[PDB]
């Protein structure tokens, strides 16, 4: 088992710029037949890996020349001459010189773009859910950058920490932004005992928190 | 076009066994060896083994010698045995030879004693602006995954699918779509939720 070691683990890089991912192996990857079987793959979220470079520097069908590979023995580099917004994903180096075949740990390509404010939307529980005695109030904080953001739920001005579920999307390949949904779940009973529900977000793009509330009188 | 068709999901009880399939199209099945790779959330991939369709000769990685067995014919199969929570992962069949490199879609393997549970779908409509964001909350299902599409997937430009979280031993996720404010509610948008594990397909129409 040949250990493949990738560096760095994550790589923030702006569109247009150059990017290089490194990969070291525990043993030389040169086969007794002269060839060096070091390859490179890209895996986009929810998809299977896709081959870019095989045998150090050859490109797979349709792969563009912005991608070049280089290296020798145990050290290898994958270079992207100029980064597009579609390059984001995880990159793995793999070897098939030695049995068993081994993959690296991956390097996540993160696109650095301009700061963007999240557009928040607040949704009250649906009649259909109330009917079952449950009540989830939801908050979407869409299309923002950086990923760093804070959300506080407030009921009649009182902060609620328990019962909130937070989920973030991977960086969007379309505009390099992130989205997040924060769900506060209550009983139908507790929901009915109050008036205004507030979703408060704290992001570096705003001095004051970005706020979204609804009062039960719609 | 070369195409490797795999399953999708599998729920199995601990200690049980299982057998995944891989249909090979678009090429001479017999010309290349069939590989199997495993991948769990923490991205790292691990090679399991390979089989030669021509003579059905086999080669396995030691760590899976005592877990998997491969068979063939244009289909290739891999069987796992004595499943545990660690065995929960995505499994891939693939032809990995230089420039002939083709992967299957991967079969998700969930080992759980848990009961297959259908999702409840609730529409999220606002309680002002140039754009209006609508949503659908898909709560309480098992196992993963679910597929939310809008207007049968013809509305795909401004969609956000949020990853599922475990809530009370049952999954919950939401999906959102943003449309011109002048188009809703005049035109209706509907989220379609598919949970194949429970052979479910629910549609939710968004109304004010
Ligand atoms: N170890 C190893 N050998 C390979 C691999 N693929 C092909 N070979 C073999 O290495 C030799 C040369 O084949 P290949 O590298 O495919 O092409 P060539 O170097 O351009 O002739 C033969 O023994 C092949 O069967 C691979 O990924 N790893
Ligand atoms: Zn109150």
């Amino acid at each position: 088992d040949v250990v493949m070691t990738q560096t760095p683990l994550s790589l923030p890089v702006s569109l247009g710029d150059q990017a290089s991912i490194s990969c070291r192996s525990s043993q030389s990857l040169v086969h007794s037949n002269g060839n060096t079987y070091l390859h490179w793959y890209l895996q986009k979220p929810g998809q299977s890996p896709k081959l870019l470079i095989y045998k150090v520097s050859n490109r797979f069908s349709g792969v563009p020349d912005r991608f070049s590979g280089s290296g020798s023995g145990t050290d290898f580099t994958l270079k992207i001459s100029r980064v597009e917004a579609e390059d984001l994903g995880v990159y793995f180096c793999s070897q098939s010189t030695h049995v068993p075949r081994t993959f690296g740990g991956g390097t996540k390509l993160e696109i650095k773009r301009a700061d963007a404010a999240p557009t928040v939307s607040i949704f009250p529980p649906s009649s259909e859910q109330l009917t079952s005695g449950g009540a989830s109030v939801v908050c979407f904080l869409n299309n923002f950058y950086p990923k760093d953001i804070n959300v506080k739920w407030k009921i009649d001005g009182k902060e609620r920490q328990n019962g909130v579920l937070n989920s973030w999307t991977d960086q969007n390949s379309k505009d390099s932004t992130y989205s997040m949904s924060s769900t506060l779940t209550l009983t139908k009973d507790e929901y009915e005992r109050h008036n205004s529900y507030t979703c408060e977000a704290t992001h570096k793009t705003s001095t004051s928190p970005i706020v979204k509330s609804f009062n039960r009188n719609e | 076009q070369v195409q490797l068709q795999q399953s999708g999901a599998e729920l199995v009880k601990p200690g049980a066994s299982v057998k995944l399939s891989c249909k090979a199209s678009g090429y001479t099945f017999t010309s290349y060896w069939m590989q199997w790779v495993k991948q769990r959330p923490g991205q790292g991939l691990e090679w399991i083994g390979e089989i030669d369709p021509s003579d059905s000769y086999t080669n396995y990685n030691q760590k899976f010698k005592g877990k998997a067995t491969l068979t063939v014919d244009s289909t290739a199969y891999m069987q796992l045995s004595s499943l545990t929570s660690e065995d929960s992962a995505v499994y891939y069949c693939a032809n990995l030879r230089g420039y002939f490199d083709y992967w299957g879609q991967g079969t998700t393997l969930t080992v759980s004693s848990a009961k297959t549970t259908p999702p409840s779908v609730y529409p999220l409509a606002p309680g002002t602006g140039s754009s209006v964001t609508l949503g659908c909350l898909v709560k309480g299902y098992f196992p993963e995954s679910v597929t939310v599409t809008w207007n049968s997937g013809s509305l795909s430009s401004s969609v956000h699918t949020f990853p599922a979280l475990l809530q009370s031993g049952l999954y919950t996720m939401s999906s959102s779509v943003t449309v011109p404010s002048s188009t809703w509610p005049s035109q209706t948008v509907t989220c379609s939720v598919a949970h194949p594990a429970s052979s479910t397909t629910v549609d939710k129409k968004l109304e004010p």
